[PDB]
């Protein structure tokens, strides 16, 4: 790759003699570290710099008229992905956003699970319906599969789906598509997202991946006496998995936990997501769905709010949902 | 990339049935190579002997190695599900205590919970076919309350052998945390050796809050939690065996009640909230009455039932 660029025998010999491979690894290294290496002057040190760069980045310009206008060619600013709820993608103004993380985030009987269930029920829709005509990838790293609650909503989605056309669904194989795996450990975890995930990306198995929970591995094994290393962790997930999502133009989907509070946005609440502000760098749109059940429970029914923590281009809001035996369903006019 | 189904005509077959697949809405390899046999059996212009090589020669290419939704449904009808010797229970339950999975009881004194623990522990004996699981049962104690002769009063009602019954329970008593931890290996190396259905814990958290006291030895006492339950998830889902555990309760003090009369919830946090799978919250009514309520499960809508604790054992409530 090196001897692609235009220049001069010269350098190209004193680079060869200096065991470099490729652009990359020439941009790795600093100004100084290349003279100490090459035994080059600064004049030639900074041309080569420019030229590998110049290579390595093109020479295009783009303008935000351009990823505006041109729907087509920027899927990733107009594209989203549905949740089978008008109520929800209302609130989320279309749905998931196809690059970056989103994260869920709540207590025990919040409902999670029902709607990582029921987003990979609604990915593999046609197009014109919200979803991507592509498999799911679930990752389970707590317990079993929900399988009856997945045979339940497989049977009932011709029921919780009645915008979509009838004799369009019984083509739609379901559980033929979705994806299943199994973790026990962080570095088990490190290793399948790090040598699984993009076989099943690359040949366009699926087009989503669901983590069942991040904060299950991690609350283990590092004690509030290891934060080094759970951090270096954490950051490495995390890149690795933006990667992923963006080279692929797939959602990802983790879901949380929470701990008790005893600075960051929560003052009047009693919990806050476990893992820190380590990993809540890493995210882009941030959800929370909560359960009021000390209060208002005697009314006979559970109260189910999912709400809006943070998000570049969605305000601050909440909406009320239910769950019944065909899904989750979000109860129309409650929008903050 | 994705591999189209055009390398199906190199790999030997006729454009009849690329064409027949492509009709069907299969365009890649991958999709036929981890397709059921049954969507692609009983299409129409298809035989055994054409499925089978087909299979055989797409799984080739594509890389096995992946659990499939069906894949997973088909294979699981082992899941055994063992009768708490109540049929409002059962129903409530749809079958039973499910194998391979955590199931939590909580609640105040006298709810019944050593009770159902000593009427599963012989009930998990039965023939499958009378709603039992076909083994035997680890009792795991860290009270004191362990009494065989409400073991023999449950056998004698479904007319099995008292000493047989006695000779396949195992029991051993748990002084700390640590011995509580420590017990568990020994459980799987017994478990390795013979047939286990049941193994019980009761209770999980009730050394937990003595051996820890203080806001200031909080986080230890969840990590040392934590582990546990990993620990017994484990093994859960090595051997295929029925977790039950029990939990206890806390007050409410903070004057939130607004028209909850004594609330109470389980102590131990959001750890073993999130550790177990099934949750039961046992109240008292009239009498030798009670109420069995479902606090979260993952594939159970919340509801009721009414149980009794009679001379043989948990049952149903005489009239
Ligand atoms: N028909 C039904 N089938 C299954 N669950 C139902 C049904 N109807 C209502 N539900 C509710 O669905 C909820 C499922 O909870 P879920 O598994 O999503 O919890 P979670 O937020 O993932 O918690 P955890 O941290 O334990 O995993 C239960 O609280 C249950 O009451
Ligand atoms: N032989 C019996 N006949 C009828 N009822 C009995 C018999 N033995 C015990 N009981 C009932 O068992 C009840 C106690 O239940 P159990 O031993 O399961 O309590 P628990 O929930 O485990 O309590 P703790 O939290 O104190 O450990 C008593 O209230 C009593 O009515
Ligand atoms: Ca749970
Ligand atoms: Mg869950
Ligand atoms: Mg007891």
């Amino acid at each position: 790759d090196l001897d692609l660029l235009d220049l001069n025998p010269r350098i190209i010999a004193a680079i060869k003699k200096a065991k470099l491979k490729s652009v990359k690894e020439v941009l790795h290294f600093s100004g100084p570290d290349l003279k100490r290496l090459t035994n080059l002057s600064s004049p030639e040190v900074w041309h080569l710099l420019r030229t590998a760069s110049l290579h390595l980045r093109g020479s295009s310009i783009l303008t935000a008229l351009q990823l505006h206008q041109q729907k087509e060619r920027f899927p990733t600013q107009h594209q989203r992905l549905s949740l089978g709820c008008p109520v929800l993608d209302a609130l989320l103004r279309g749905g998931l956003p196809l690059d970056g993380i989103t994260e869920l985030a709540g207590r025990s009987s919040a409902g999670k699970t029902q709607l990582a269930l029921q987003l990979c029920l609604a990915v593999q829709f046609p197009r014109q319906h919200g979803g991507l005509e592509a498999g799911a990838v679930y990752i389970c790293t707590e317990d079993a599969f929900p399988h009856k609650r997945l045979q339940q909503l497989m049977a009932q989605q011709p029921r919780l789906r009645t915008d979509v056309p009838g004799e369009l669904l019984q083509k739609l194989r379901f559980g033929s598509q979705i994806f299943i795996e199994h973790v026990a450990d962080v570095d088990t975890l490190l290793e399948c997202v790090n040598k699984k995930v993009p076989v099943l990306l690359s040949r366009g198995m699926a087009r989503l991946v669901v983590i069942d929970s991040v904060a299950a591995p991690f609350r283990c094994e590092f004690d509030s006496q290891a934060s080094a290393p759970r951090a270096r962790h954490l950051q490495s997930l995390g890149a690795t998995l933006r990667e992923l999502s963006s080279a692929f133009q797939s959602p990802v989907l983790c879901i949380n936990q929470v701990t008790e509070a005893m600075p960051l946005g929560f003052w009047d609440e009693r919990v806050s997501p476990a893992l820190g502000i380590t990993w809540a760098n890493q995210l882009l749109v941030r959800l929370l769905a909560d359960r009021l059940r000390e209060e208002e429970a005697a009314l006979g029914c559970p109260a189910r709010t999912l709400r809006v923590l943070s998000a570049p281009h969605l305000p601050p809001s909440s909406c009320s949902y239910t769950i019944s035996a065909e899904g989750v369903r979000g109860t129309p006019g409650t929008q903050s | 990339g994705p591999q189209p189904i055009s390398r199906l005509e190199q790999c030997g077959i006729n454009a009849n049935d690329v064409k027949k697949l492509e009709e069907a809405g299969f365009h890649t390899v991958e999709a036929v190579a981890y397709a059921p046999k049954k969507e692609l059996i009983n299409i129409k212009g298809i035989s055994e002997a054409k499925a089978d090589k087909i299979l055989a020669e797409a799984a080739k290419l594509v890389p096995m190695g992946f659990t499939t939704a069906t894949e997973f449904h088909q294979r699981r009808s082992e899941i055994i599900q063992i009768t708490t010797g109540s049929k409002e229970l059962d129903k409530l339950l749809q079958g039973g205590i499910e194998t391979g999975s955590i199931t939590e009881m909580f609640g105040e004194f006298r709810t019944g919970k050593t009770q159902i623990c000593h009427t599963l522990a012989v009930t998990c004996q039965l023939p499958i076919d009378r709603g039992g699981g076909e083994g035997k049962a680890m009792y795991i104690d860290t009270e004191g309350t362990f009494r065989p002769e409400r073991l023999l009063a449950v056998a004698e009602r479904y007319g099995l052998s008292g000493s047989d019954v006695l000779d396949n329970v195992a029991y051993a008593r748990a002084f700390n945390t640590d011995h509580q931890t420590q017990l568990l290996y020994q459980a799987s190396a017994m478990m390795v050796e013979s047939r286990y259905a049941l193994l019980i814990v009761d209770s999980a958290t009730a050394l937990y809050r003595t051996d820890y006291s203080g806001r200031g030895e909080l986080s230890a006492r969840q990590m040392h939690l934590a582990r546990f339950l990993r620990m017994l998830l484990r093994l859960a889902d090595e051997f295929g065996v029925a977790v039950v555990i029990t939990n206890q309760v806390v007050a409410q003090v903070d004057g939130a009640a607004m028209f909850a009369a004594d609330p109470k919830k389980p102590i131990g946090g959001n750890i073993i909230a999130h550790a177990s799978t099934t949750r039961l919250y046992l109240r008292k009514g009239r009498g030798e009455t009670r109420i069995c309520k479902i606090y979260d499960s993952p594939c159970l809508p919340e509801a009721e039932a009414m149980f009794a604790i009679n001379a043989d054992g948990v049952g149903d409530a005489k009239d």
